């Protein structure tokens, strides 16, 4: 017996992507994430997005 | 800007930290490294790095000498690094015992390539050569490592010791009795044109003179059998192109009292040789005298 | 649009002279003061039983033999290397902008990860001159067999 | 990287960076309706068995 995912994942897109991808015309995933870490200065990602 | 800054003293890299310190004090890390005190930090002289076949390394076994690079057409490598004391075995200047003493050492199969391509070409010694100032480490091995400075004082990687530079008996000239406490040391190469050959001379010439005007005034002067056998040639044998009796650069200075002589032993063979303890590199390129 | 998802930096793994059976075969002993001396010699003095011979026959005599052992060394070297950028932001603010924060904190990890980089290359490199000399040293079977 | 002997090369510290992409193949599929089956379920005419 082995467990399984019950369902699909659901991916949002966040709002902050939404005039990243109007403007700079790409969307980087996780983008609070990211703008977080790197004021803080933490290299290191938490996890994949 | 304020008052305060500007009139502060210059800054300490007497005391202050290095950056690998200061990034490790940032982090709060340490590595097993012995990261505090860098090595050559202080070290104002100018340090390149030579690779050169096996054969030539003789008598640079021994710290200091002046190494040489010489030019060779051919596609396969272009240069080759030479020792001053192997270019003695072409010169016209160096006594029949010294020459032959040379000539047994220095048997190793590259280095008698390096005297091939010396002669095999029309040009002379002068457009051939280029000088690199003084070698001061060895690591045997079928290809040799060679380091090099060429603006220095040449000193021990801890400056524990100086190291001097030893310049072969026979090519050492003097113009002076008396030697002022500064004296500046040059390389010489002259030509003699009487014979078949366009013979060259080697020389090295220790001088209290820095202005070339009158350099080449008593260079000239006690050249004079070179310079009339330069222009007994030029009026002998017309379409014939010769040029530069003698040519002259600017490599050192030293203290006058720190010469010494001393004898340089290699292969359990003996050499004799001068020796400036004390000396530092200063180089410029060659130039002409007629 | 064009999406860029997660960007992974490598999970580079660490390795150790110790760590690594090859420690068994070795000693290791750390010596501050290594740079300064260039011999190490050791002795062995042994006596060796002679059988008292029968009758008639060529006797043994009282021998020994004294042997010495000596040092090989193999320094072993690693570079690394720092631009520009590193070299000046790493002791420098501008404005201390938040910009100048991420140059900083950048300039500063760089130099700590090729530190790390080159700590790592040079245990590496340690067991590896270690596998240099004992391999060289080391006889093929067929002569150690027939001995 | 690992260490060699004075006068052996040396290798470079060095970094490499790789980018992969993605693939796109949609799917479909038809199913058909009857249209009697269609006029019936819309709407009935006489209530009749």
């Amino acid at each position: 017996t082995v467990s399984a995912p019950a369902t699909y994942g659901n991916f949002v897109l966040s709002p902050e992507n939404a005039v990243t991808a109007i403007s700079y015309h790409s969307i980087l995933a996780d983008f609070n994430s990211y703008k977080a870490h790197l004021t803080s200065g933490q290299p290191h990602l938490p996890n994949d997005s | 800007m304020d008052a305060r800054a500007v009139a502060k003293r210059p800054r300490d890299p007497a005391d202050e930290d290095n950056e690998l310190v200061t990034a490790l004090k940032a982090k709060r890390e340490v590595n097993t490294i012995s990261v505090r005190y860098l090595y050559h930090a202080d070290h104002q002289a100018l340090t390149a790095r030579f690779f050169v076949p096996e054969g030539l390394v003789e008598f640079e076994a021994q710290p200091g000498a002046l190494l040489i690079r010489m030019e060779t057409g051919c596609d396969s490598p272009r240069h080759l690094y030479i020792s001053l004391y192997l270019l003695g075995i072409r010169a016209s200047n160096v006594s029949a015992s010294t020459r032959c003493l040379l000539e047994s050492v220095y048997t190793a199969s590259a280095a008698r390539a390096a005297l091939q391509w010396l002669d095999l070409g029309p040009h002379l010694l002068h457009r051939r050569l280029e000088t690199l100032g003084c070698v001061k480490t060895v690591s045997l091995g079928i290809t040799s490592l060679l380091t090099c400075v060429m603006r220095g004082y040449l000193y021990n990687t801890l400056k524990t010791e100086v190291f001097a530079l030893m310049i072969p008996k026979d090519m050492y000239l003097t113009w002076e009795e008396t030697r002022g406490r500064l004296q500046y040391v040059y390389l010489i190469i002259v030509y003699d044109y009487d014979g078949p050959e366009t013979r060259p001379g080697i020389y090295v010439l220790t001088s209290s003179i820095a202005h070339w005007q009158t350099l080449v005034d008593v260079a000239r002067g006690k050249f004079a059998r070179e310079r009339c056998s330069f222009v007994n040639r030029r009026i002998t044998r017309p379409r014939q192109i010769p040029l530069c009796t003698g040519v002259i650069q600017k490599l050192g200075w030293c203290l006058a009292d720190d010469i010494h002589t001393s004898f340089l032993v290699h292969k359990e063979l003996k050499l004799s040789v001068v020796r400036l303890d004390n000396f530092s590199v200063e180089l410029g390129d060659f130039r002409e005298f007629v | 649009f064009e999406a860029i998802f997660g960007t992974f930096c490598n999970r580079l793994e660490w390795v150790y002279f110790l760590t690594s059976g090859l420690a068994a075969a070795a000693h290791a002993i750390k010596f501050h003061d290594l740079n300064k001396l260039t011999t190490g010699k050791m002795l062995f003095h042994v006596q060796v039983p002679r059988v008292a011979s029968g009758a008639g026959l060529p006797t043994s005599r009282q021998t020994t033999i004294m042997v010495t052992k000596y040092s090989e060394k193999s320094p072993i070297t690693i570079p690394f290397e720092l631009s520009a950028a590193c070299l000046t932001y790493l002791r420098e603010t501008f404005e201390g902008t938040i910009l100048d924060k991420i140059l900083n904190v950048e300039a500063m990890h760089t130099v700590l990860r090729a530190l790390k980089n080159t700590a790592d290359a040079m245990e590496r490199g340690l067991i590896h001159s270690f596998l240099q000399t004992l391999l060289r040293k080391a006889p093929p079977y067929f002569v150690v067999q027939t001995l």
